[PDB]
RNA sequence: GUAUGUCUAAAGUUAGCUCUUAUUUACUAACAAACUAG
RNA sequence: GAAUCUCUUUGCCUUUUGGCUUAGAUCAAGUGUAGUAUCUGUUCUUUGUAACAUGUUACAAUACCAUUUUUUGGCAGGACGGGAAGAGGAGACGUCGCGACCCUCGCAGGUCGCUUGAUGUUUCUUCUUCCCGUUC
């Protein structure tokens, strides 16, 4: 019995916000290395924290001469390596 | 790409630099082993001629197909 | 003839202050004393004291686990 | 590993291929005394040469850790020392007695050691340096010990006899009233072990120590090893023990509790039995067909 | 010889604090649960920006891949 | 094994140029190769990425800093083009 | 399962690659390896809006849009694949 | 894992740069599958120009992935 | 130490357990501080 | 009803004591070295698919985030170009080139100028006029 020692750490272990977040389809924000902040609904959790979101709302930081302004996207399907992720936070 | 071989390959590596040789082999790290690699930096402009050399699959960022064997 | 797993724990036993370097981060150091550790070298460190190295200042912090990826360099006094 | 299929061809002499050996930590030749034919290397395959030069079949071709010369124990009188790059005469020991197994120590290329059948042992250079006569009998097998320094002799008699770089006296000679004989023997690779063939069909495994008395439950039973000059072998860093037989079968061996684990029905008794140094499961045998079957 | 797992399961039910590799972002909070693989989970998380507080977050996990340190306070 | 780990492996006994993922650039003989791209470099010169040229006796570069090493030119021949 | 095994259902489709040196890859996966790495086609990759190192890369192939017949890219430099949105 | 062969270097004045371009002269006392390598006699090479003499007989050790490379700074 | 016993190509016959390691004890020695055998 | 196989008991002795006399006779009084044998003490361990002539090749299934590789030490008329002239880009370190008074002399590029040759680190602080190309 391999996997149920995996998958029941994975359960109530530090997996438990990307888990937690898919099963009651709560929207978490994700700080990335580059500081695209994502905010999006989760749909899969992986070991390497890879994971595929659904109605992303990238927003990300822009700078220039003057004030800085906010440049934000939305994606509707993506797809993210995990090797980005810093922070999994989930909003209430 | 073991259908890649012996190709020529654009490759592309970490710091912008860009190789340009015969694939000669793969592993599964991506090592790449370019015969009479060229090594181009700022992008025809400063190139430096290599040859037979190895390529770490730890820099590469990309690679391309440059073009077909003789 | 001592390989370093072997070398960390004489820290350890005889419980000296040691200097720690930080990895790609040249501004600050941390110093402490080596109160435990594991086989990837990721270090819990007791009295752990930050140095600015550009007059050396302290922010005592007490006890750290650092993490053993970012360590460097082990030292003591 | 266990070796459980007879893999390739390898077709030797059609005479007997009499000796296998490999080179040390580097697996690519072997070696093949025939019958009447000379010796045939095999690579991994591939041929190499033949080192004609001889006339009568040859016992053992024992290498030395330099390498680059093995040693023909030929039963035609005659000890000769080919390098297995060109293949030219270093000596020609022209003897009294056809030969047993001729060896070479660890350390130097020039201490070199030649076993007879008339009861004695010949210890040489780059020429007679020390004689060895306390076997009562004729000679059958040598070995060394970790890197040399001393050395093991077994005869026709039951005794074995640890002698020393270059003395005559034996520290122990290793006698009971039961023991048939040690016609061949071979280092257990952790180089505290020593086991050795015995006609009994038994394979019996002593110690290294200076209370050097044997290990009970290490005897390997179950063979057909009575009236064949059969070797033994020995895997990476000593996990099994193969050996072949007189039933054209080839049989391997645990350590802990000694068990008999494959049965093997090669295709004439398997003398000849050689492990890699390099692949950790495969094992080279040979009887007195001469096609080289490897498991 | 308190070795890192013995002492962070241990450490658990505690306002610890993280710092990240970036130093441009710490985190104040209850560590809830750490693996093996010293992936971070807190609850009632204070980011602190340069040594100074961003503001209150929640309920926040960290990777391993960016964990510098982690204290007690 | 690798096929780039057993390319450099024979090209031992030969002249070789490294260039590190700082920059820097070391023409030696390589004599030993390890299996994770660890290299011995005896006689070595090496030159910064800013140009300063020196020459040293032993080198010995890790694994993952280097960028590349350039063998010399009669190992395409063989036992690699199979 | 593992989501190495999701990218492989994702043969031909028509996705948007985003790499770590902010190039933005556009184009139709052939396949995918078990260490994610990414073999494309009738692929142009744009280094969007900044204009301001990667971009030396980008004029390195025969590409700022430039498309080449077939591109492989390292795994490990994909930050994250936008899927079609039919999927 | 192939053991990386030191032994030349065992007891031997080397010279370790490092990460963050720091140079750190020792003689080797040991090393491992990692390459830690344990070094006597710790000597920093700062920037301009003193010579930090760091652990005189403490041994330091420094961790693997940290390690640019190495001269030997006998033969 | 005898009795006595055994070996010895010059000559070619036709196709609980596995282990390292030391102390102790027992039996043996014409081995040592000019000679003693059934 | 005829008989085979397995047991139990009995009978045969089945590897089943093969001379004599004064029980035939008398029993260490060391050590060291060594050999043999044994005990005790001590430490470790517990497959499908396709192509070609049984073989070869190709592609999938099964077997796999901790420092040297793939789960990131990351981030922060008008315009344009070139060449020349006038008025208020420059110095280091190397790395390859156009000339040569030089070297060198044969079939298996080193040195010196550049009389405004190219090029990467590293510190500091533009306007006017003419000529030639592109665009509207
Ligand atoms: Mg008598």
């Amino acid at each position: 019995e391999l996997e149920e020692l995996e998958e029941f750490e994975f359960k109530h272990g530090p997996m438990s916000l990307i888990n937690d977040a898919m099963v009651t389809r709560t929207p978490v924000i994700i700080s990335l290395r580059n500081n695209h902040k994502i905010i999006a609904r989760v749909k899969a959790f992986d070991r390497h924290c890879n994971m595929v979101l659904e109605n992303v709302k990238e927003l990300w930081t822009e700078k220039k001469g003057k004030n800085v302004i906010n440049r934000e996207r939305f994606i509707s399907k993506l797809f993210l390596r995990g090797d980005s992720v810093i922070v999994v936070l989930k909003t209430p | 790409l073991a259908n890649l071989i012996d190709y020529k390959l654009r490759v592309l590596t970490q710091d912008g630099r860009v190789y340009i040789g015969q694939l000669m082999a793969f592993d599964k790290h991506m090592n790449l082993v370019l015969n009479e690699c060229i090594e181009e930096r700022v992008p025809k402009v400063e190139k430096r001629v290599l040859g037979l050399t190895i390529l770490r699959g730890e820099q590469i960022l990309s690679t391309v197909v440059e073009d077909k064997p003789l | 003839m001592v390989p370093p797993i072997n070398c960390i724990f004489n820290f350890l036993q005889q419980q000296t202050p040691v200097t720690i370097w930080l990895f790609e981060q040249i501004g600050i150091r941390i110093k402490g004393k080596i109160v435990g550790f594991d086989e990837f070298m990721n270090v819990v460190i007791d009295e752990a004291v930050e140095i600015p190295v550009n007059v050396e200042k302290g922010t005592p912090l007490g006890k750290i686990l650092l993490k053993g990826d970012n360590i460097t360099l082990i030292t003591s006094a | 590993y266990l070796p459980k299929k007879v893999i390739r061809n390898y077709p030797g002499h059609p005479e007997g291929t009499t000796a296998l050996k490999f080179l040390p930590k580097t697996g690519h030749l072997i070696l093949s005394g025939g019958n009447d034919h000379t010796i045939k290397i095999w690579d991994f395959y591939e041929c190499l040469r033949d080192f004609q030069g001889h006339n009568k079949p040859i016992k053992a071709l024992r290498f030395t850790e330099d390498c680059q010369s093995f040693l023909s124990s030929s039963f035609d009188r005659s000890v000769k020392i080919w390098d297995t790059e060109t293949g030219k005469v270093k000596t020609r020991l022209h003897l009294n007695s056809t030969p047993a197994d001729v060896e070479s120590r660890p350390t130097n290329p020039h201490e070199f050691i030649v076993g007879l059948s008339n009861s004695k042992i010949l210890h040489y250079d780059d020429g007679l340096v020390q004689t060895y006569d306390h076997h009562l009998s004729s000679i059958l097998a040598l070995k060394y010990f970790p890197d040399g320094s001393k050395f093991i002799s077994s005869s026709e008699d039951k005794t074995v006899r640890i002698w020393e770089n270059q003395i005559n006296v034996p520290i122990k000679q290793i006698s009971d009233t039961a023991q048939h004989s040690m016609p061949f023997l071979n280092v257990h690779p952790s180089q505290n072990y020593f086991c050795a063939q015995s006609m009994d069909n038994r394979i019996y495994s002593f110690s290294l120590k200076p209370k050097y008395k044997r290990h009970p439950k290490k005897i390997f039973k179950g063979h057909s090893s009575a009236g064949y000059g059969i070797s033994l072998a020995f895997s990476g860093d000593g996990r099994y023990i193969c050996s072949g037989d007189s039933k054209s079968r080839l049989f391997t061996w645990d350590w802990n509790t000694s068990r008999l684990l494959n049965n093997i029905k090669i295709p004439k008794p398997i003398t000849q039995v050689d492990w890699h140094p390099q692949e950790t499961s495969k094992v080279i045998c040979s009887g007195a067909a001469g096609k080289i079957y490897v498991c | 010889p308190v070795n890192p797992k013995p002492f962070l399961k241990g450490l658990v039910n505690h306002r610890v604090g993280v710092k990240l590799k970036f130093n441009s972002t710490e985190y104040r909070g209850t560590l809830v649960s750490t693996d093996n693989y010293f992936n971070l989970q807190l609850n009632e998380a204070e980011e602190f920006v340069a040594g100074v507080s961003h503001g209150t977050l929640g309920e926040i996990f960290i990777r391993c891949n960016n964990v510098l340190y982690i204290r007690e306070l | 094994n690798g096929i780039p780990v057993k390319l450099l492996n024979e090209a031992q006994g030969h002249i070789v140029s490294l260039e590190l993922t700082t920059g820097a650039t070391y023409r030696g003989k390589l004599v030993e190769s390890e299996d994770s791209m660890n290299v011995q470099l005896r006689d070595v010169i090496a030159t910064e990425p800013q140009g300063a040229v020196t020459h040293m006796d032993q080198i010995f570069v890790r694994g993952s800093q280097i960028k590349f090493i350039v063998v010399p030119d009669l190992l395409k021949n063989a036992p690699l083009f199979k | 399962m593992k989501l190495v095994n999701f990218l492989k259902k994702l043969r031909n489709e028509q996705v948007t690659i985003e790499l770590k040196n902010g190039t933005t890859v556009w184009g139709t996966l052939q396949s995918v390896s078990p260490q994610m790495n990414a073999i494309l086609t009738d692929v142009k990759l744009t280094l969007p809006q900044p204009r301001l190192i990667a971009m030396a890369s980008l004029y390195l192939t025969g590409g700022n849009i430039a498309s080449l017949q077939y591109i492989n890219i390292r795994g490990n430099t994909i930050r994250q694949i936008i899927l079609p949105d039919s999927l | 894992v192939s053991t990386p062969e030191l032994k030349k270097y065992m007891d031997k004045k080397i010279l370790l740069n490092i990460n963050g371009s720091r140079k750190v002269a020792g003689i080797l006392r040991g090393y491992d599958i990692f390459l830690n390598v344990v070094l006597d006699d710790a000597m920093e090479i700062n920037g301009e120009d003193p010579a930090n003499n760091h652990q005189l007989g403490l041994q330091t050790v420094i961790r693997g992935n940290s390690i640019i490379s190495l001269e030997a700074l006998d033969a």
